[PDB]
This record gives structure tokens, C-alpha cells and sequence, in this order.
């Protein structure tokens, strides 16, 4: 009855949403310069109403007393929607004669800069020249492409033109043609034609033939000649595949160059990684020389007191040959107009408020190009990076879980487990040349991520003009003029203004390495809270969460938590639960009451209560302690078949219980990685007759004191041909085990330990790769412990890709002839220090 | 009293001046000097049940195993059965006053094997075949620290030497005189297991409060740590280009190395950081070989200089525990008949107060001085020198 | 209570302002020769309302 009216209004509300995100997605595409201010204000109000209605729908979905509150809220929200409807109508006009000219390209004048101005461009222009002109001799090699990927303004067109200006006299044709974000194909092809001959094709931009006949014309004009065309700023490769068909004929002696801000489109070119040309930020010395070329006249030591300021500021840009140009031109109107005080003001300004200046916004357009080219469902992901402090590495797992918990990841295919979707989001951010990845974690994937500084402050401002985030920084020390409309709060070094009076609808809150938490701030006052992040704090009082119901992410890494409340079962909605580095050593029984999780970063020291099999949706489990366990609990682990990654260490069940779990593993089929830890023993878990899950990539083994008797039989190229990681240790070793392992397809990472060599009195023998020729197409990382791996397992045509190799070498083989090295192998196999044994 | 440095010299025809007395007196028989009998514990094996019968009323298993241990103490059994006989209680007991007698049950039982080993009653190979067992490693690494803390910590705290308790410098105690075999023979036969057992031992010492702290120990109480610890123990080229879960360990090593190299910060946490660090290199040589940073900080000599300070203070505390007794020797350490009366001994005036001067001259002869070292070496040495010259006459 | 309604109307009034100065800034850009007189009269009236 009463609930019927509410639920019949909810679907109307969600349709309202769908339309409103439709409109907001439409408006945000255009840059905020052609957008009239009235529409901008209207759009901002639309966004605020969108937050309100999302709040109402989430509250109703979580709950089902409350019915009347929901009713009043939804009615009043309808009232503001209705009121705001006709404000747009009431004050609006047409102005047929408003045709202002389209803005010119901000980065065209940069194309017209002095040649004798750029420093350090050398020893990269030459290298790019001879990485493709080396085949120019014997100018009959098949045509190839060399793309140039990079981020921001590290300089691609500059180097492309530099190479384009030296080697041309030895060519018959050529063209330097640009492409915008949304090109017109006929315009592009007219551009190419005009670049070849301006005589026959002077008015080639006039005739409007079609997309096809002019392609035929350009194909015809390209016979029995070497062209060397270069095309730059190609986005959304779907456009590029049109042009590639224009070059579809055999033409020895010609090559072409491409540039783009997406590596995820250059691999679509040149079919090979050796033709991909990464470009790097300049070195510190070259950057210093370039920086002092502008401001200082000819000499550098005259200040001798702002020098440290110079290095400190130049470190912010890193290596970008555009940011430093901008800063140098801004910093001196005429011979050091400023000295050492406003320089500190400038340094403090970056991060929160440097961008709003004069003659500075002309470069921020170049940076926002990339942000605007993003599709939807990715603007929030990029804008989410403003929460974390300036210079701190960000683990990608935290990012993915935060996104999922927030609600930025969703679909309706049902073929996706919703975690790899967020991983795909992250990889798309990376391949767009917008985030720097670092390291490889225990997942087989990238470890953490870092953000460029002048992009960080830029996105900080961009999220700041709306209420997407809120930052409390000492250099900034600013608060929005409306305490009510705060959704995301990212507390940092500042520990003074910690007021919490007027944020009823606080979506998310985080604290970074501060002791101000708790003694000044209260979280329980937040009636709603989506995610909570408190890693690195020194407080153990988290027992008020029972008052919180909408929580999804709960990070407590390194928190000195002694215990957590028994009343946690009320959190039916939850996605992550990290407890690593905490003092608590037993979990409450009220965890079987939980229904939804995907990850559980639990400590093996802690105790896992019985009934773990109920968490069917669980998708990854880390560091499970298996000691003093009964059979039914072990068998429960086979029921929930949703795992991709599992980590196990144990000390107290080395019985047939190992075999009982051994087949229980095979019940799952979604595994990606696995590893087992056990101390100084023979492996009494795995049998030789047990089908493995079809999908396995990592399969690690952390322990080195334990050992297998021999290589397991169930390891074969037949089953599990997805391995890219080996990490084995065993007692014996066989010259046939290596031959067997050389049949698996990928095996990117290889690491084998011979227990008997370093434990018992044994001589490191020389295993022989008998059968086959290569057995190792792509194995870059190979590690042999206690096993003799001489370079002469085969000629260089065995392991094309192998950067690293480790093995042991007896001193008695020095006088032998089995160490016959001296030649250079295909990969970078020149850096090695072998462990030699007397 | 601000006692100055006792400038003396230990030269030829002077080491035997006092060591000759030290070679036969009640102390120093089971110890050594930096300048370089079975009835005693049989009587304790007899007195093993002094107070057990007083409160047997729960408290019956103590006496039940007490007579079994007394039986096995004197009965002659072949080695291939004696281990099984003695392990029947070792593998049986699980866990205030109770534990007190429980530790004596375990501590006295294990000393029998060494007593029979020094008599060549137990074959060396037979002992080797059992010491490699994992459980007795954690048994000994627990009972040693428990036995030390139950008896010596109470008197060490009052003297102010509690802050300078070194886990690695424990075998030199006269009471724990049976560990040289367990250390050296095991090291000669199984070198890796010695470092492994020391690593295990220090973990409990941290947890039981020998080196307490409010912050977690990221180097102990986790098997995955020993994984990399033993992984680099066999490869000479793994620190130059490390792997994952190895940058973090190096970061926590160098962060504490910088803490130790600091001067102004708090001292107790520096003492804490000393213990695990010193445990690290001795068991795992070439682990903090920062070839660049150490040379421009004299770190290699600084570690030895601050290590010798605890060695000196150990013997000073031993002398203090000897002077008043003439129970600070510890419970169940010295039996009543073999006890020491209150009367002053004439041989003390010639071999104790003079020997203190030799000890302090040896302490103050080759230790470097630094503003950080002064707060770590000079100040405690001066405090001990002041305290040692205000109690000898009385 | 009573003041709550007034204060909740004030920010709506502020938004109304912002839109009106948007419109007036838009119209005043063009010279007063291509502007039709109906729009001029409407602009004058909205300006007076803006003052109020
Ligand atoms: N060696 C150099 N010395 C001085 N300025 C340089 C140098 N190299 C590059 N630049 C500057 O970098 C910018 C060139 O940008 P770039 O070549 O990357 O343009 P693009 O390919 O059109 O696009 P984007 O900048 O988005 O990558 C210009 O501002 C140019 O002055």
C-alpha cells in the first residue's frame, strides 16, 4: 500500500537519472570555453540534483518509519526538479548573430619555433634516424611504420619534424599531416594530397568528390616512388585503419612515421615491438641547461643563493620540455622580475592553485586534450586520483577496489566477474599515457602507480570547481563556501581545521599519515558513508561501524587494531575487508552472517571460523593460516568456486588432509595464481594423479626449505598452458625436467631451486636440452639455483627474449670446453655475474 | 662519586696473576675472559622436589613427572632409548606457579643429555640426528629465554642492566654452560640451522619482553622473512638487483640504520633497534654491507664498540651478583649445601677489586668516541664505573 | 522554522541572479542597432528586477 507508492516512484526516479546522466555526459564533451555560462550553471545544478536522487535511491535500496522519510525526501526532490525546470526556460535567448569564430589550435604556434632554441634534442633524433634509416641502405626493404607514443607534451611533433627535416633529399615524396580529435577523413586526405604536389593539386580542398575516388587518386600517385609520409596526433585508431588501406601496395624503400598519446593504438601499427619508439623525459643536466637558457642570460652562478630553489622547482616538472618552457617564460618578464620569495609562493602554489594565472592556461589546454578524449565511465576514474597526496605511490589494487566500492564499475553482460572490469579500466588509463606504472606485485600484474605533478594539481582544480573531492592542505588552507555540499574529503598534512559540523551526506573520507584522527575527528556522525580508508593511522577504536550501513570499502592496513566488534554482521553490503598488519588475532563468529565479498586480505596468524564455505561470492583470499583444522572445514573450500588468486601457508596439517584438500582445489576453475608455503619438508599435499584447474598463470612457491621429490607428473604442456611464472623448489633434478618444461607456451618467469645441491654434498651437474631446437619462445626471466646452465644449451636462436639468467658454475669446469662462450646472443645477454663454486 | 678511569695494563706475567685464582674459584669455571663437578647439578637433581610436595593440592602432575625425571637423571640407559624416555614428558606438557615448576621440569631434563654427552655416553651422530628436529628448536629457543627471565631479570632490573640484555650474548652465563656444544657442533655440521634457530630465538625474545616495543617486528614471527633470508644466503648477487618483498626489507633495515646513526632521538628505541640489527648480521653475514654509507660513518667499528659495552656490563653484573651473595644467583641455580655464606673472603681483595681495574682498562683501551657513541658507550661505562667503586668495601 | 523557508528561498534567488547576469552580459555585447526593440524592453525589465 504505502510502500507501493514509493516503489512505483522509484522507477520513475531511476529513469530521471538515466536522462540526467545522458544530459551531463552530453554537455561535458565540449570544452569549457564554447560553453555558455547559463548552460554551465544549469549543468552544475543538474549534477547536484543527480547526487541527491542517487542518495535517495541508494537509501531505499539498502533499507527495503523509514517509508515516510523516504516519501518526504522524494517528493521534495521532485519539487526542486520541477522548480529548476523553468528557470532555464525563463531566462534564455537565441542570438542568431552570435557566430563567433572557432578557436585556433593552441599548439600550432609551437610548431613555429626557432630551430636554434631546442637543446638536448640530439642523440635522440640521430637514434630515431638510424633505427629506421639503417635499412635505407639497400633501399628495397619492405615498408614499415615507426610510431611514437608518449604523454602530455614531452615532445613528439618536434622530434618528428627534426627527423623530417634532415633526410628528405633521398626521397621522391613525403607529407607532414596532422589529425585532430574528431577528424574529417576527406579533409585529412586532401591535406595529404596537397602535401605531395601543390601544382596539380593547388585547389584540392575545393572539389568534393567522395571518400573513395580521392583515395584511388592518392593510390595511383604513389606508384614507383618512395613516399615517407608522416601522420601525427592520431587518436581512436578506427580512423587510422582507413588511411592504411591507402598504402596497400608493395613499395620497397619507403617507410612512415606515426605519433599518438595512446600506446593502445600504436601496437595496431608496425606489427612488432622493435618498431615502437618510446620517448623519455630529459635528463637532469639537460633540463637544467634548458631551464637556465631562458631565464639566466648566459651565466648561472651569480644568484648562488636561489640555486637550491632552482633544483627543487625543476624537480617538479621532471623532464617535460613544455612545463619548464612554461615556467621559465612565466618566471621572468624582464631579467629576474622576482626573487626568492614569490618563488616560494609559486612552489607552494603548485598542487592546489598554481594553474589559475596569466599566459599559463594556453598550455593547460594541451594537457586537457587527453582528458577530454576519454570516453565516459572514465572521467570519474581519472578524477579520483586527486584524493591521494602529492608524492606517494598508489597500489593499483587499492584503486580498483575503491572504484568498485564507489560504484563506477558496472555492466549487464553477466560474462564478467566485475573485478577484471576494473582492471580493464586501470589498463585503459595506463595505455592512454596518463599514469606511470611501477613494479610487479604478487598478482603477476603491475604493483603501484604514480601521477605527474602538474597533471595532479590540474585535475585537483578540475575536480575542485565542482564538489567531487575536498582537500585540506597547509599551502592551500581553503574550504568551500558551503559546508553542506561536501561528498569526498581527502585529509592531508593539515591538522588544524577538522570541523565536522555540517556534512550529513559524507560519501567518503580518508586520512593520510596523521595523528589528528580520532582525537579531533568523528566518523560516527556520518549517517551515510560509502567507503572508509584509514590505513597508516594509530587508532584502535573501530567498533562504531554498527551504526554505519552503506559502507563498502574498509581499509585498516597498519592500524594497531586489537579487536573489532561482534556486531559486524549488520554490514550485508560490503566488498573489501583488509586487515593486514593488525594486532587482532581472531575473527568474530559473526562473519558467516555476511553475504557479499570478493577479497579478504587476512593474516594467517588470525583464526578463521567454521562455515567459511557460505561466502560463495568470495573471489580472492590471501595468506590463509591452515593449522589445527578439521576435515569438513577443509572440504568447505571446494564448494565456493569463484577464486582467481589464493595464498596458503601452514604448519600443522601435514597428513592425508593435504590430499583431501588436493583434489578440493580442482573444484575451482577460475584460478589465475596459486602458491603454497611449508617449512623444510617433503611436500605431502600434491599427488601425481589430480586434474589441475584449466587456467593457471603464476603458480608460485615461496618456501625454499621444503622440496618435492621430483617434478610432478601433472605439470605438462597439455594441462594449464597459461603459465607465465614457475617458482619451483624440489629435492632432486633431472636433465629431462628442463626438456619437459621447455614445451609449455609462455613461461615468462622461471625460477628453479635444487635442494640437494645447497643442502647435501652434491656436484652441480650439467643438464642437457636434448630434444627440440628452441623450447623457449618468450622466457625473459630464467633463474636456476644449484643447476648448471651454461650459455651453450643452444645457439642464439633458442630464447629470443631473455634479459636475465642465473645459474651456478664449478671452478673445475674452467679448464673444460663446456663453457664455450664469447658470442652475443639475441636478447640483452651481456650483463651477468655467475655464482662460481670452487 | 665521579670515579675516573682506572688506567692499568694487562701484560705478560700479569694475566696469570688473577686468572690462576679464577681457574679454580667457584665463579669463572663456566665462563671466560675478554682479555684472552657433576655433583653441583646432581645435588640440584636431588633437591628437584623441595617445595613440590608442600602444595600438591591440579598440582599432582608436577610431582608425578618430578620423580620420573629424578629416575631418568641417575639411571643408565642406552642413547637410542634415552631420548625416547625423556621425550615422553617433553612432547606431553603444554603449558603462574605451575609454569615455574614446569620450566624446571624441562630445563633440568635437557641438561641430562649434555651431561651424558660430555661423558661420551651419547654418540655425537645420534645427537646430530635429533637436534635437526624442528620442535626441539622452538622448545630450546623458548626455555632459554624463560629460564633467564624468571631468575636473572629481577636482579638485572634493579642494577639498571635490564636495558642491556643481549640475546646473542647469553651462552657466556655460568648457569647456561651447556649451549656451546649445541651452538658450535650444529654450526660445524648444519650452518644454516644455527642462523635459523637464532632467528627463531630472537622472535620470542621480542615477544616476551626482552626487547619490548609498541611497534610490530617486520623481521621476525613470519616464515616468509626467512625465505628471503635463506635465499640470499646461497646467492652472492641478489642484493644488487633485488626482487619483490625484498625492497621492503632493505627499506626497513636502512630506516633503522639511520635511527641508530642519529644522536638526539630517544635512547630506548635505539637499544631496541640494536638487538635485531646485531642479530641480523651475525647470523646472516653480508646482509647490511652498505659499502658506501658505512665507511663515511665508521659504522663497522661503531657496531663493535657498542657491542663490547654489553660484554663488559655482563661481567660487571656477574661481579655484583657475586659480591652480595658472599637469591641473586637465581632460583634452582645453586643448591643450599653448595651455597655461599656471608663471610668476606681474603682472596677477594687480591683478585676482585684489582681485576675490576683491569676490566675497566680493557674496556677503555680501544673503543672509539663519538657524540652518538658517548650516549651509547661512554655514559653507561661511566655510570657502571661509578657504581662499582661505591660497593666493593661494603 | 519560518526563517528556514526564507533561507531556503535565498539561494534559489541567488541562482536566479546568476542566470540574469548571464543573460544581461550576453545581450549587452551586441551593439544597440542589430538588437530588436522587444528584446531591449525585456532586457530593461529584467535589469530592474535584478536591482530589486
Ligand atoms: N628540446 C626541446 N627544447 C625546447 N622545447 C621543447 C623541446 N622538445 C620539446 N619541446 C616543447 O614541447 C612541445 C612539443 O610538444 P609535442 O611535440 O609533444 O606535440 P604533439 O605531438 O603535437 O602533442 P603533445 O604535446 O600533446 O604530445 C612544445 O612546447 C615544444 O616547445
Amino acid at each position: 500500500t504505502l510502500e507501493k507508492k514509493v516503489r512505483k516512484g522509484i522507477e520513475s526516479l531511476i529513469t530521471e537519472l538515466k536522462l540526467m546522466q545522458a544530459v551531463l555526459s552530453k554537455v561535458s564533451k565540449v570544452p569549457a570555453d564554447q560553453l555558455d555560462e547559463g548552460v554551465k550553471i544549469w549543468a552544475g545544478n543538474v549534477k547536484e540534483l543527480s547526487y541527491q536522487m542517487e542518495d535517495i535511491v541508494d537509501a531505499f535500496m539498502v533499507r527495503v518509519k523509514d517509508l515516510h522519510r523516504i516519501s518526504a525526501a522524494l517528493e521534495e526532490v521532485v519539487l526542486q526538479a520541477k522548480q529548476l525546470a523553468e528557470l532555464r526556460q525563463r531566462y534564455e535567448q537565441e542570438m542568431r548573430d552570435t557566430s563567433a569564430n572557432t578557436s585556433v589550435d593552441p599548439r600550432m604556434m609551437a610548431l613555429y619555433t626557432d630551430v636554434t632554441e631546442l637543446v638536448g634534442i640530439e642523440e635522440t633524433r640521430d637514434k630515431l634516424i638510424n633505427m629506421l634509416t639503417e635499412g635505407d641502405d639497400w633501399s628495397k626493404h619492405p615498408l614499415k611504420t615507426i610510431s611514437i607514443v608518449g604523454f602530455g607534451g614531452l615532445g613528439k611533433t618536434t622530434l618528428a619534424k627534426a627527423a623530417y627535416d634532415k633526410i628528405k633529399v633521398q626521397f621522391d615524396c613525403g607529407a607532414f599531416v596532422s589529425v585532430s580529435r574528431n577528424p574529417e577523413m576527406k579533409k585529412v586526405l586532401k591535406d595529404i594530397l596537397y602535401g605531395l604536389d601543390k601544382v596539380k593539386y593547388e585547389n584540392i580542398h575545393n572539389a568534393a568528390r567522395d571518400e573513395k575516388y580521392l583515395i584511388d587518386d592518392i593510390i595511383e600517385f604513389l606508384n614507383d616512388k618512395r613516399y615517407l609520409i608522416v601522420i601525427d596526433d592520431i587518436w581512436n585508431e578506427k580512423a587510422w585503419e582507413l588511411i592504411k588501406c591507402a598504402f596497400s601496395k608493395k613499395s620497397p624503400g619507403s617507410r612512415l612515421i606515426t605519433t599518438t598519446r595512446n600506446v593502445s593504438v600504436s601496437e595496431a601499427c608496425c606489427s612488432s615491438e622493435d618498431d615502437i619508439y618510446r620517448m623519455e623525459p630529459l635528463s637532469n643536466d639537460v633540463s637544467r641547461t634548458l631551464f637556465c637558457k631562458r631565464i639566466f642570460s648566459q651565466e648561472e652562478g651569480c644568484p648562488q643563493e636561489l640555486l637550491k630553489v632552482s633544483e627543487e622547482i625543476l624537480k617538479k616538472c621532471g623532464g617535460v620540455p613544455l612545463a619548464i618552457i612554461t615556467i621559465a617564460s612565466l618566471l621572468a618578464n624582464k631579467g629576474h622580475i622576482k626573487a626568492k620569495d614569490e618563488w616560494y609562493a609559486l612552489l607552494s602554489s603548485i598542487g592546489h592553485g598554481l594553474t589559475k594565472n596569466r599566459s599559463l592556461e594556453q598550455m593547460k589546454k594541451i594537457l586537457l586534450f587527453s582528458y577530454y578524449d576519454l570516453p565516459s565511465y572514465l572521467k570519474p576514474c581519472l578524477l579520483y586520483l586527486s584524493i591521494f597526496p602529492e608524492d606517494r605511490e598508489i597500489r593499483r589494487a587499492r584503486l580498483i577496489w575503491r572504484w568498485i566500492s564507489e560504484g563506477f564499475v558496472y555492466s549487464e553482460k553477466q560474462d564478467i566477474s566485475l573485478y577484471e572490469l576494473g582492471d580493464s579500466y586501470f589498463n585503459e588509463l595506463v595505455n592512454r599515457s596518463m599514469i606511470q606504472p611501477i613494479g610487479i606485485d604478487d598478482e603477476g600484474k603491475v604493483k603501484a602507480c604514480r601521477v605527474h605533478d602538474m597533471v595532479l594539481d590540474l585535475i585537483c582544480s578540475l575536480s575542485s570547481e565542482e564538489n567531487f573531492v575536498t582537500i585540506l592542505d597547509d599551502p592551500r588552507r581553503k574550504m568551500p563556501n558551503s559546508e553542506s555540499k561536501v561528498r569526498r574529503l581527502s585529509i592531508q598534512n593539515s591538522k588544524i581545521d577538522v570541523d565536522t559540523t555540517r556534512m550529513e551526506h559524507m560519501r567518503s573520507v580518508t586520512v593520510f599519515s596523521d595523528n589528528v584522527v580520532g582525537k579531533v575527528l568523528d566518523i560516527s556522525r556520518f549517517k551515510v558513508l560509502r567507503v572508509l580508508d584509514l590505513e597508516g593511522c594509530h587508532v584502535s577504536d573501530v567498533g562504531y561501524v554498527g551504526n554505519l550501513l552503506h559502507l563498502r570499502y574498509l581499509g585498516l592496513k597498519g592500524t594497531h587494531v586489537k579487536d573489532l566488534p561482534m556486531e559486524i554482521g549488520k554490514l550485508q553490503f560490503l566488498l573489501t575487508l583488509d586487515l593486514r598488519g593488525t594486532k587482532i588475532e581472531v575473527l568474530p563468529w559473526s562473519v558467516v552472517q555476511l553475504r557479499r565479498l570478493m577479497c579478504l586480505y587476512v593474516d594467517y596468524g588470525m583464526k578463521l571460523p567454521s562455515g567459511i564455505g557460505n561466502l560463495t561470492f568470495l573471489e580472492v583470499l590471501d595468506d590463509l593460516g591452515l593449522s589445527d583444522v578439521d576435515l569438513d572445514f577443509v572440504k568447505e573450500l571446494g564448494r565456493l568456486t569463484k577464486l582467481r588468486v589464493l595464498r596458503l601457508d601452514f604448519h600443522g596439517f601435514d597428513q592425508s588432509m593435504g590430499k583431501a584438500l588436493e583434489e578440493s582445489i580442482s573444484n575451482m576453475y577460475k584460478l589465475d595464481s596459486l602458491d603454497v608455503f611449508v617449512n623444510r619438508g617433503l611436500i605431502n599435499c600434491l599427488s601425481e594423479h589430480w586434474v589441475p584447474p584449466p587456467r593457471l598463470c603464476r603458480l608460485a612457491f615461496p618456501s625454499k626449505r621444503s622440496w618435492f621429490k621430483t617434478l610432478p607428473s601433472w605439470i605438462n604442456p597439455s594441462s594449464l598452458p597459461l603459465l607465465s611464472y614457475l617458482d619451483i623448489t624440489l629435492f632432486e633434478v633431472r636433465s629431462e625436467d628442463i626438456q619437459l618444461l621447455g614445451t609449455l607456451p609462455a613461461l615468462v618467469y622461471l625460477e628453479i631451486w635444487n635442494y640437494s645441491v645447497f643442502e647435501e654434498a652434491h656436484e652441480v651437474e650439467a643438464p642437457v636440452l636434448s630434444s627440440g631446437a628452441a623450447l623457449f619462445p618468450c622466457a625473459t626471466e630464467c633463474r636456476f639455483i644449484g643447476i648448471g646452465a651454461v650459455p651453450s644449451m643452444f645457439p642464439q636462436g633458442a630464447a629470443p627474449r631473455l634479459k636475465r639468467l642465473w645459474f651456478t658454475f664449478p671452478a673445475k669446469w674452467i679448464s673444460s670446453e663446456n663453457i664455450g662462450l664469447g658470442m652475443r646472443h639475441l636478447p640483452s645477454l651481456q650483463r651477468v655475474v655467475v655464482d662460481v663454486i670452487s | 662519586v665521579n670515579f675516573p678511569f682506572p688506567k692499568k695494563m694487562i701484560t705478560e706475567s700479569n694475566s696469570k696473576d688473577i686468572r690462576e685464582y679464577l681457574a679454580s674459584t667457584f665463579p669463572f669455571e663456566q665462563q671466560s675472559t675478554i682479555l684472552d663437578q657433576l655433583k653441583f647439578r646432581q645435588e640440584n637433581l636431588a633437591e628437584l622436589k623441595d617445595q613440590i610436595i608442600l602444595s600438591l593440592g591440579n598440582w599432582q602432575k608436577l610431582l608425578d613427572y618430578t620423580n620420573k625425571l629424578d629416575e631418568l637423571s641417575n639411571t643408565k640407559i642406552s642413547p637410542e632409548e634415552f631420548i625416547e624416555e625423556i621425550q615422553k614428558v617433553l612432547y606431553k606438557v603444554k603449558l603462574k606457579l605451575y609454569s615455574q615448576f614446569n620450566l624446571s621440569i624441562q630445563d633440568f631434563a635437557l641438561q641430562i643429555i649434555h651431561s651424558k654427552y660430555k661423558s661420551n655416553q651419547i654418540s655425537q651422530n645420534d645427537l646430530l640426528k635429533l637436534i635437526t628436529e624442528d620442535e626441539m628448536l622452538k622448545i630450546l629457543a623458548k626455555t632459554k629465554v624463560l629460564t633467564y627471565k624468571m631468575k636473572y631479570f629481577d636482579s638485572a632490573s634493579k642494577m639498571g642492566i635490564n636495558k642491556y640484555i643481549s640475546t646473542e650474548m647469553m651462552d657466556l652465563d655460568w648457569q647456561f654452560s651447556h649451549y656451546k656444544t649445541f651452538n658450535d657442533a650444529l654450526k660445524k655440521n648444519k650452518a644454516s640451522d644455527s642462523s635459523y634457530l637464532g632467528w627463531l630465538t630472537h622472535g620470542y625474545s621480542i615477544k616476551y619482553g626482552l626487547s619490548p616495543n609498541n611497534e610490530r617486528s617486520m623481521f621476525f614471527q613470519d616464515g616468509r622473512k626467512y625465505a628471503e633470508l635463506y635465499a640470499f644466503s646461497k646467492s652472492p648477487h641478489r642484493k644488487i638487483i633485488p626482487g619483490e618483498h625484498l625492497k621492503d626489507l632493505l627499506a626497513k633495515i636502512n630506516k633503522s640504520k639511520g635511527i641508530f646513526l642519529d644522536q638526539n632521538a630517544l635512547l630506548d628505541k635505539r637499544i631496541y633497534a640494536f638487538h635485531e640489527l646485531n642479530t641480523l648480521e651475525t647470523h646472516f653475514p653480508g646482509i647490511t654491507s652498505s659499502f658506501t654509507d658505512d665507511l663515511k660513518s665508521n659504522y663497522r667499528k661503531k657496531m663493535e664498540s657498542v657491542s663490547l659495552t654489553c660484554q663488559v656490563l655482563q661481567e660487571i653484573g656477574n661481579i655484583h651478583r657475586f659480591i652480595e651473595s658472599k637469591t641473586e644467583y637465581g632460583l634452582f641455580s645453586i643448591p643450599k649445601i653448595f651455597s655461599i655464606p656471608i663471610d668476606y673472603k681474603h682472596g677477594e681483595k687480591e683478585n676482585l677489586v684489582s681485576y675490576v681495574d683491569f676490566l675497566y682498562s680493557t674496556a677503555h683501551e680501544r673503543i672509539l668516541q663519538d657524540n652518538s657513541i658517548n650516549q651509547l658507550c661512554l655514559d653507561p661505562l661511566q655510570e657502571s664505573l661509578n657504581r662499582i667503586k661505591s660497593n666493593i668495601p661494603v
